[PDB]
């Protein structure tokens, strides 16, 4: 028997990662990032 | 140094974020 209960939530089921396609003017969202625009690769250096 | 504070820039980096939400007010170290 289950009982689910609800405070940060913290379990719940998973996501599914779509495929990644750049240089088109496509409508993206990277974990809640949302916008349009043309994704390409970058040399920039981000911190860890 | 083991006097007093060093006199410089250091940042702080983050270690790690912990979901709990219990209200706090007071501390002790041990």
């Amino acid at each position: 028997v289950l009982s689910f209960e609800l405070a940060p939530a913290t379990v719940c089921g998973p996501k599914k990662s779509t495929n990644l396609v750049k240089n088109k003017c496509v409508n993206f969202n990277f974990n809640g990032l949302t916008g349009t625009g043309v994704l390409t690769e970058s040399n920039k250096k981000f911190l860890p | 140094l083991v006097r007093d504070l060093p006199q410089g820039f250091s940042a702080l980096e983050p270690l790690v974020d912990l979901p709990i939400g219990i209200n706090i007010t007071r501390f002790q170290t041990l």
